[PDB]
């Protein structure tokens, strides 16, 4: 009848996907990357230890000029940091306790907040007298924040755990657009370097990319087994890696349009919360639920390096605009700046 | 039910009919920008104390 | 000759066994900052005690004991005497302090966890020193601790010769203040802790008890069968041999003084016994 | 793409028996335990049996207890249900849901209104 | 240099602010407990709040002590992930009507979500506190003929009273007998992995009045002194 035939045409129109993905993998990265000579052994060092939050961290963000970072944790705090000193720039109270996600503007004079309350707040850091206090109040969303990310001073890309993303207008306060065909809940994005489109990773082992201006998705990735934590773009742009659940980080094409290398080991068991690239890509930094971090080749899948000091979960993790160093934060409260 | 299955069904054929390029070339493109800003990594490539700013406690 | 190589070898095996165990302890608090705690503040100021114990009084008795004689002048006579009762007055109130940390841990939980911070301990923690600082240094190079029999007499204005004569009114002024007020308390507040401790075990069984006092004895039993049975034997005598003379030898006063000095090589096996601790050593060497 | 296809069903006379397979593809089927899930007509879904990664941990309701039987093929990546005795009250869509994650003991949403992991699911009915 | 000696030197005196506060702030939050209400709309969830938008508080005093209550509303049923975020609170309200023992199958989805929680892996420090909400609806319904127990839980018939019950005066044995198979239930799945790092306290309440924040407190005091208890190697 009318239905049951919906299903046999995405079937079909699924298999025709999986045909045309498959002539097209005339090699893999492995092959090609035999002759490039390996990385050797990263050996990084704790410089910095930052202190002074009283509950578990969930997310930092660097600054454009590489030297101010910003924390968020369930204390009910966003703290403002200055990393060459270890000084505190700002201590920002916030209405709810439960934050999941913070943000930096790019020009520095705003940042951002969420989590267990469906509201993202921003904060004017650049007042003329008196403190930070905020600003403006997204509302709308009828999940909890995941993420959120910066376009200028004026648009925001969040996500939200109501399987839908929204870009909103901070000067009006009504989103823009809205983004949907998410089976579960987004847990994390990322901005393109041209900040013209974007990548989403939902708890239902699938990756999409989403144009800003449409509105529309262009393309999906299903290569993961389990729910998808962390995403990051590649530095050019032409890729990006995953992390999940099932303990694996994978790396897709946005040209060839499929998986390109995985970097698992028989001895992780344990999920990968956050994400990150180099500088010049060579080098995929993740983190783990086993309090450690790992260094992968990028081109060849070998690990090249721990980062082993923190005491509990590894949440937050990042690497600055100049490459210099990579900051990480973990449920101990405390953050560590590695070079 | 019905309005669910017609938009899987329409995402679907839309992203059937997109142009794709080997791997060989995308594995290429990426090697050549690795290898392309090797100099400018300070991770990858260590960088002298004299002009690492956290090096000075 | 036999006789005093091998009592040698026992001062020598009890020395370095007492640094080697209250040095480790120090180091893996100082590097690690997951064992930084208060109750570690109190941990930290006992081992820093023994240490001194071990380093500035045990070697000096040994070669006292030794050598029959006592080479250095009279200054440094009234000094290490000084010394002494200062490590072993701190030692004791620090194990003192520990114990009324964990009556006020588990007796009042929620005051507990709000009141004590990390600023209170550092002040109690050299308050303890303060005090025992002035009733040790005070009293012995003030000469308030000396005898007037014969006997202490040709001691006090001879040298070579550092034997501790006390008159009556300082062999029992310091002998409680030292040792039974701080032995009263602790029994007090573990009698407590060991009476909080089956009230909550009988409301496990109660509950759920048909669904599948060993531990409180055993535990409590090593901290008290230690302290007791380490210093309990010295500081009856220090009274008995001053109320009435002639019925202890000086031998035992000497064997019974250096079975306290060993408590100190235990310490660290009593309170540094936590998984965390353990992994602590493990890191290191 | 992780895929659960369902088979077995139609109509049976009461008393009857029924044999439900579950096809698994696109996961490491060993590291992930799994569940019989059902929902009646003009009702929510309701959790029916689970089955652990190696099959020494099985759990039942209270009303399929004694009848229902729930057992794995690793080396197929198949999950299958048997019936025996079947009442008039059995008849429903039947899915095969899946563990959130593997290595965990626990299985906090396979019951809800929507979850990725878990198939079209196949209608059995005992009627006359 | 001296521009930037100053600058530095007013970047120390705006830490040290801050720090101060921070310092003033931390007794604040150390002095004060968290509370996970969890449960159903079903369940009732709101008549303990009657008596002490993504997210509802909820303050009360108790003998001069501070608690917190978090209602979680304006979520989606899937709490797989945003549940690790009260994986630091003291205790976990968890309300269930035991008298829905005839989705149409409260009980058994409540036991489910209760092992789930008891087993995950970020909640293994966590105790739970146990609400047996609307027993008199129980006791109405099995003393009338509305359902059969044993239709959804076949061992209730070889279900013997435990001897130290203490049903309330003026009781029927079949209220008692229920009650306590519900109650042991949960009972088997906090005692089958609990390990000694957090337990659970099943209470039975109907309309008690103000008797509810009296239990908590309780029960969180309990909870405190078991974990000083285990930490000194002495439970
Ligand atoms: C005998 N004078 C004790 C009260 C103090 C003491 C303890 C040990 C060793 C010497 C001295």
């Amino acid at each position: 009848s009318e239905l049951d035939q919906l299903r046999q045409e995405a079937e079909q129109l699924k298999n025709q996907i999986r045909d045309a993905r498959k002539a097209c993998a005339d090699a893999t990265l492995s092959q090609i990357t035999n002759n490039i000579d390996p990385v050797g052994r990263i050996q990084m060092r704790t410089r910095r230890t930052l202190r002074g939050h009283l509950a578990k961290i969930y997310a930092m963000h660097w600054g454009t000029d590489s030297r101010l970072l910003v924390s968020a944790s369930q204390d009910g705090k966003l703290i403002i940091w200055d990393s060459y000193t270890t000084n505190k720039v700002h201590a920002i109270p916030l209405r709810s306790s439960w934050v999941m996600t913070c943000a930096y503007a790019p020009s520095g004079n705003y940042v951002a907040c969420g989590g267990l309350d469906n509201i993202c707040s921003i904060y004017n850091l650049k007042t003329r007298e008196g403190n930070v206090r905020v600003s403006r109040e997204l509302a709308g969303h009828t999940g909890y924040l995941s993420c959120c990310r910066f376009l200028d001073d004026n648009q925001i890309v969040t996500s939200s755990g109501d399987t839908t993303c929204a870009l909103w207008d901070i000067e009006t306060g009504q989103q823009t657009t809205t983004f949907t065909g998410h089976t579960g809940d987004v847990m994390s994005l990322s901005l393109a370097p041209d900040t013209r489109l974007f990548v989403s990773g939902a708890c239902d082992a699938s990756a999409k990319l989403w144009d800003v201006r449409e509105g529309m998705c262009r393309q999906t990735f299903t290569g993961h087994e389990s729910d998808i934590n962390a995403i990051c773009f590649f530095p050019n742009g032409n890729a990006f890696a995953t992390g999940s659940d099932d303990a694996t980080c994978r790396l897709f094409d946005l040209r060839a349009d499929q998986e390109l290398m995985t970097y698992s080991h028989d001895n992780i068991i344990c999920g990968i919360t956050s994400v990150s690239f180099s500088k010049s890509g060579r080098l995929l930094l993740a983190g783990y639920d086993d309090f450690n971090c790992n260094v992968w080749d990028a081109l060849k899948a070998d690990r090249a390096g721990v980062l082993a000091g923190h005491d509990n979960r590894v949440s937050c993790l990042g690497v600055t605009d100049d490459g210099m160093a990579v900051a990480t934060g973990s449920w101990d409260s405390f953050l560590k700046i590695w070079n | 039910s019905i309005a669910q299955a017609r938009k899987l069904v329409e995402q679907l054929k839309m992203e059937a009919n997109i142009d794709r390029i080997k791997v060989s070339k995308a594995a290429a493109d990426l090697m050549a920008y690795c290898e392309a800003h090797a100099k400018e990594d300070p991770l990858l490539t260590p960088v002298p104390a004299s002009e690492n700013p956290f090096r000075e406690k | 000759e036999v006789w005093v190589v091998g009592m040698g070898i026992v001062m020598s095996l009890i020395v370095l066994a007492i640094v080697f165990g209250n040095v480790l302890v120090i180091t893996a608090i100082a590097k690690f900052e997951r064992l930084q705690t208060v109750t570690n503040y109190f941990i930290t100021s006992l081992a820093c005690a023994d240490l001194v114990m071990g380093l500035a009084v045990v070697p000096f008795g040994a070669a006292h004991i030794l050598m029959k004689m006592w080479t250095f002048g009279n200054f440094w006579c009234e000094f290490w005497t000084s010394i002494d009762v200062l490590c072993v007055t701190a030692s004791i109130w620090t194990l003192c302090v520990i114990a009324v940390d964990r009556y006020f841990a588990i007796t009042s939980p929620f005051k507990y966890q709000s009141l004590l911070t990390k600023n209170k301990a550092r002040v109690i923690i050299l308050m303890v020193w303060i005090v025992s600082g002035l009733t040790s240094f005070l009293p012995i190079q003030m000469h308030w601790y000396r005898a007037t029999h014969q006997e202490a007499i040709n001691c006090y204005a001879n040298e070579t010769c550092c034997d501790f004569f006390t008159n009556q009114a300082y062999a029992i002024a310091s002998s409680i203040v030292s040792f039974y007020v701080p032995l009263v308390i602790m029994v007090f507040v573990y009698s407590r802790v060991f009476q909080e401790a089956k009230r909550q075990l009988q409301k496990i069984d109660k509950s759920e008890g048909r669904f599948h006092e060993h531990k409180a004895l055993k535990t409590l039993g090593i901290i008290m069968g230690t302290f007791t049975l380490c210093w309990l034997p010295f500081f009856i005598v220090n009274i008995v041999h001053v109320i009435q003379d002639n019925l202890i030898r000086k031998e035992v006063y000497i064997l019974l003084n250096w079975i306290g000095y060993v408590n100190s090589g235990f310490n660290p096996l009593i309170y540094c016994r936590s998984p965390d601790f353990r992994i602590a050593f493990q890191e290191l060497l | 793409q992780v895929q659960l296809q369902e088979s077995g069903g139609g109509l049976v006379q009461p008393g009857g028996s029924l044999r439900l397979s579950c096809a698994a593809s696109g996961f490491t089927f060993s590291n992930y335990k799994m569940n019989w899930v059902r929902q009646a007509p003009g009702k929510g879904l309701e959790w029916v049996s689970d089955i652990s990664q190696s099959g020494a941990s099985i759990s039942y309701t209270g009303s399929v207890k004694g009848r229902f039987t729930i057992s794995r093929d690793n080396a197929k990546n198949t999950l299958y249900l048997q019936m025996n005795s079947l009442k008039p009250e059995d008849t429903a869509v039947y899915y095969c849901a899946r563990c959130p994650a593997p290595f965990t003991r626990d299985c906090f949403d396979v019951t809800s209104t929507t979850y990725a992991y878990r198939g079209q699911g196949t209608q059995v009915t005992v009627s006359s | 240099t001296e521009d930037q000696r100053n600058e530095e030197k007013a970047q120390r005196e705006a830490n040290k602010k801050i720090e101060k506060q921070l310092q003033k702030d931390k007794q604040v939050y150390r002095a004060t407990h968290r509370l996970l209400l969890l449960g159903a709309g079903e369940s009732g969830k709101n008549t303990i709040v009657k008596q002490m938008s993504g997210i509802f508080e909820t303050k009360f005093q108790v003998d001069k002590v501070n608690f917190h209550m978090f209602d979680v509303g304006a979520q989606r049923d899937e709490r797989r992930k945003w549940i690790q975020c009260f994986n630091d609170v003291t205790a976990i309200i968890f309300v269930v009507a035991s008298s829905s023992y005839n989705q149409t199958n409260r009980l058994q989805a409540a036991l489910k979500l209760f092992d789930s929680i008891w087993n995950n892996k970020w909640l293994r420090d966590t105790s739970v506190i146990l609400f047996l909400n609307k027993q008199d609806l129980l006791a109405e319904k099995v003393l009338a003929g509305k359902s059969k127990i044993e239709d959804y839980f076949p061992e209730f018939a070889r279900y013997t009273t435990p001897e130290d019950a203490t049903p309330e005066p003026g009781e029927d044995p079949r209220v008692t007998r229920a009650k306590y198979f519900i109650r042991d239930e949960f009972l088997r799945i906090s005692t089958a992995s609990g390990d000694g790092r957090h337990y659970c306290y099943p209470h039975f309440t109907c309309a008690v009045d103000t008797e509810n924040i009296r239990r908590v407190f309780n029960d969180c005091r309990d909870i405190i002194q078991r974990m000083h208890l285990r930490q000194y190697e002495l439970l």
